[PDB]
């Protein structure tokens, strides 16, 4: 973005110009999202029908 | 006075001897047919049969 100067004759020698100042926006990685489950071999053998569903 | 012991090796043949083994009468004489494949993952912990009238 720039500003301007308002002068009767338009000589700017006694003054200061626009600088050029960069800026930036940073994207980052977040935390993981994790759903975890565990079950005993016994449970799968006798309890676990339809585990898919 | 021939000393030939380094011409030959000490072999251990690839063969095993018979072990001691229990007889397993009770396993081979109780009924095995009724209970075969009847406890599975739709059933859960246990399962029941019908007494005759």
């Amino acid at each position: 973005q720039f500003s301007s100067l308002r002068t009767p004759t338009g000589d700017i020698s006694g003054q200061n110009k626009n600088n050029l100042i960069s800026g930036k926006a940073t994207g980052r990685v977040g935390n993981y999202i994790t759903v975890a489950v565990e079950y005993q071999q016994l449970e799968e053998a006798i309890k676990l029908n339809q585990l898919e569903e | 006075p021939n000393n030939l012991d380094s011409n030959v090796s000490q072999i251990v043949l690839k063969k095993f001897l018979p072990g001691f083994m229990s007889d397993l009468v009770l396993a081979k004489t109780v009924d095995r047919q009724l209970l075969a494949g009847e406890i599975n993952s739709s059933t859960g912990d246990s399962v029941s049969f019908k007494r005759p009238h």
